[PDB]
């Protein structure tokens, strides 16, 4: 199973990028960007309540 | 005469504009209520929702 080279390559790279994870690494600004503009939009479909914010409406009759 | 007595069973009939107008009130409150849970429900759906988008 470790003969074939590439499995091996592939898996000690993964255990490296585990490792190097001790914070997420190569974000760069584009990443920043990105999360940027998908959050944004991802908020303005759902509103723009709180992250967390346990809401009530407050109910009335006719 | 017999029209008197007609009417006098209307008369006794009457009461039915009455409660029809007791039922239109009472499941009103009720589908009313039911909507509003509905509200709720739906809306902490969503709120939770938004949490397993990110």
């Amino acid at each position: 199973d470790p003969v074939q080279k590439l499995f091996v390559d592939k898996i000690r790279e993964y255990r490296t990028k585990r490792q190097t994870s001790g914070g997420p690494v190569d974000a760069g600004p584009e990443y920043q960007q990105d999360l940027d503009r998908e959050l944004f939009k991802l908020k303005q479909m759902y509103g723009k309540a709180d992250m967390n914010t346990f809401p009530n409406f407050t109910f009335e009759d006719p | 005469i017999d029209m008197e007595k007609s009417q006098q069973a209307l008369v006794q009939k009457r009461h039915y504009l009455f409660d029809v107008q007791r039922n239109n009130i009472a499941m009103a409150l009720e589908v009313t209520y039911r909507e509003r849970l509905h509200r709720v429900y739906r809306e902490v759906k969503n709120r939770l929702d938004y949490h397993i988008s990110v």
